[PDB]
């Protein structure tokens, strides 16, 4: 190892935003009510009349875990490259892609908020595709997707292969999805962290606010596509140096075991013979997810 | 003219607000077995904070007062040491009133209580045969302090929660306690000396 | 000195001596509490007749404790120790020196009512019996093996850890930690074995 090793962020979203339209105007926001009581009670639903409600986001995808942002070493270097054209050519960013492109398109971002009566998803590209699935509430981890529905997985997933792999190509993707809604339907959005609870707002343009999903909270669902351990799928985790299980209290890949990023990223020399003689193993797949979150690796 | 006696917890771990629910209920069950009686609750250990641990019952017939006293579980209870009782004697003639009114107001503050009413008020509609066109409140609302006390529902599937106030006392007309020997805003007028004095005796 | 029996009805009519032997010590502990008077003869001698109804009455012991613990109640009970309310009934189980159901046919027993219990009482917002806690050597117990496996039980991921511990500690086996109904489920899921 050595000293300074650090890679930046490939994939992310912006934040998501919960409207409705009127018959006078396009965009109308869900708003939160507060009563003081400092320490305040508060409350947010769907209001009476409203039949369906509106959620959106953006997603920009950059093919930048092919350089490392920064590393003071020469042979250190030689290597991280190496590897990952290494794994490149014999694919493998299709299989990363089929796993990033399946969450967006089954909706999981939505958190606690999936229980509709109906949820619609439409996403829009920079390269002139449109995508749509009529219904996402059938649509599981693990299962053959019912016909024309497998179809623009496969599609979508070729956009964000290259998205993912080529420099120089500039992709976004627009994720507008409808919730078709109860009589009045409680909302949950991001809560605030503080030193009683309070629900996190933006402003808009207009000096209205609205609620909101942080950022890193989508973020979070998307990038949940870690079940290579101990031989059993089982549902997978989100992508962490130390395999972390919130829900059990443990951790999967603690460093007892050898199994987790750090062991791992000092056997590279290895991984690259074994590419050249090529299969591809869950140890470098699960090496090509951390890159792609990038982070600091360092003080070796 | 008054008479009282009191109750402390002795467990540190003690729940507050889910024990104190069950001396209401039994306070509840008697008042149906004589309904012409009058007893009132207070609490001479309240605070800003918490609720305190401990409970006190005042009212006016002494013979009555001891009847209820014998009730089997308070007897059960101390018999174990989770309870400790005193007697009952004289209310003090040094002291100051206030009301313990309960506001179901603040039912309004949870979605639950909102969608209950708007449904109510949509199909009311129907028989002034015009459409719904239900009308908003602003945004800003404030409201005073407020503890909770846990409660089951009376021989139904449901349970629910009591919201209590403390308003300093103002001398007007006649009294009468709700079932709970609570007051009420309004039409419902009773009071209790306030006894955080003279405690030193539990 | 012997066995020897037929149409044996009772639970204490068929066996190995040594479990013989285990069910009279545990008899004698639980209801002989009157100090020793040397009574060798008569005081045992009543243990037969007493497992007569076994297969219906031990399990209105166990409920009888249930009710009058439950009026007794100072805590939600997501928070109330399992062993607040039914004493160590669940240790005693291991003075017969068996392990498996099969032979133990005390612990075959408790098991059955503790499923029982779970299956009438589904969970919904307001906790109720069978959220109660369980430690360490509680589920070894339930579960038919030693206090190291449940370690590695917890550590693949098959079972939850409800309450958060501090920093630069450790849980020790005594500390009550598992919910009830997580260790029944998983028992009948997983644990089954010809025995």
């Amino acid at each position: 190892l050595c000293t300074h090793l650090s890679y930046s962020r490939s994939l992310s979203p912006g934040k998501a935003v919960f409207f409705y339209k009127t018959a006078e105007s396009d965009f109308v926001p869900l708003r939160i009510e507060v009563a003081k009581i400092p320490q305040t009670i508060e409350a947010c639903y769907v209001p009476p009349n409203v039949d369906e409600l509106y959620c959106r986001f953006s997603l920009r995808v950059e093919a930048n875990s092919m350089r490392p942002y920064v590393c003071s070493n020469p042979d250190v270097l030689r290597v991280m490259i190496g590897l990952a054209q290494a794994y490149q050519r014999l694919g493998g960013y299709n299989e990363l892609a089929r796993r990033y492109s399946a969450n967006v398109l089954r909706g999981i971002w939505l958190w606690r908020n999936q229980y509709t009566q109906g949820t619609k998803i439409e996403i829009k590209t920079s390269l002139g595709s449109t995508y749509h699935i009529p219904d996402a509430r059938r649509l599981s981890w693990s299962g053959d997707w019912p016909e024309l529905e497998q179809k623009q997985l496969e599609q979508l997933t070729s956009e964000m292969a290259k998205a993912l792999s080529q420099p120089d190509i500039f992709w976004f993707a627009d994720v507008t999805a409808s919730l078709k809604t109860g009589f009045c339907q409680e909302i949950f959005p991001s809560q605030k962290f503080t030193e009683s609870r309070q629900l996190a707002t933006v402003e808009c343009s207009d000096g209205q606010l609205a609620a909101c999903i942080n950022p890193q909270k989508i973020g979070a669902a998307l990038q949940k596509i870690d079940d290579w351990w101990a031989n059993d799928a089982d549902l997978p985790l989100r992508v962490h140096e130390y395999g972390a299980n919130h829900e059990a209290l443990t951790a999967l890949r603690h460093p007892a075991t050898g199994q987790d990023f750090y062991h791992l990223l000092t056997k590279a020399e290895q991984f690259v013979t074994v590419l050249e003689s090529s299969e591809l193993p869950g140890e470098v797949h699960y090496l090509m997810a951390v890159l792609v979150k990038g982070g600091l690796f360092q003080k070796g | 003219n008054r008479y009282f006696f009191a109750i402390r917890y002795l467990s540190d771990d003690v729940d507050c607000g889910l024990l104190a629910g069950r001396c209401i209920s039994i306070l509840h069950g008697f008042r149906q077995a004589h309904p012409g009686i009058q007893i009132g609750v207070a609490f001479p250990e309240w605070s800003d904070r918490d609720l305190g641990r401990s409970i006190a019952f005042v009212s006016t017939n002494k013979s009555l007062l001891e009847r209820f006293r014998e009730r089997s579980y308070f007897q059960v209870m101390q018999a174990d040491n989770f309870f400790a009782l005193s007697l009952v004697l004289e209310v003090p003639d040094t002291c100051q009133n206030v009301r313990f009114i309960r506001n179901q107001n603040l039912a309004k503050l949870f979605v639950g209580e909102r969608r209950r009413r708007l449904a109510r008020a949509k199909r009311r509609a129907k028989a002034r045969g015009e459409a719904f066109q239900p009308h908003m409140p602003d945004e800003t609302k404030v409201v005073g302090v407020f503890h909770s006390v846990f409660m089951q529902s009376a021989s139904s599937g449901q349970s629910y929660i009591l919201h209590i106030q403390k308003h300093r006392y103002e001398r007007s007309e006649d009294s009468g306690y709700s079932s709970y020997g609570l007051a009420s805003n309004d039409l419902y007028t009773g009071y209790v000396p306030d006894l955080g004095a003279i405690f030193s005796t539990l | 000195y012997g066995c020897s029996f037929e149409s044996s009805n009772p639970l204490l009519a068929i066996g190995s001596l040594s479990a013989r032997f285990g069910a009279l010590y545990w008899y004698q502990q639980r209801y002989l509490s009157d100090h020793e008077a040397v009574r060798d003869d008569r005081a045992l001698t009543k243990a037969i007749g007493h497992f007569t109804a076994w297969p219906d009455a031990f399990w209105r012991e166990l409920q009888q404790m249930v009710d009058d613990a439950l009026v007794r109640q100072t805590k939600p009970l997501n928070h109330t120790d399992f062993v607040d309310v039914f004493g160590s009934v669940v240790a005693d189980c291991r003075q017969i020196p068996m392990r498996n159901t099969g032979q133990n046919f005390i612990l075959k027993n408790l098991i059955g009512f503790l499923t029982d219990l779970v299956a009438r009482h589904p969970q919904c917002r307001v906790a109720n019996v069978g959220d109660l806690l369980l430690s360490a050597v509680d589920a070894a117990t339930l579960l038919s093996t030693s206090v190291e496996q449940v370690r590695r039980l917890h550590h693949e991921g098959f079972l939850p850890l409800s309450i958060r511990p501090a920093s630069r500690n450790t849980v020790s086996p005594h500390r009550a930690v598992f919910h009830l109904r997580h260790v029944v489920e998983l028992r009948q899921a997983r644990m089954q074995s010809h025995h």
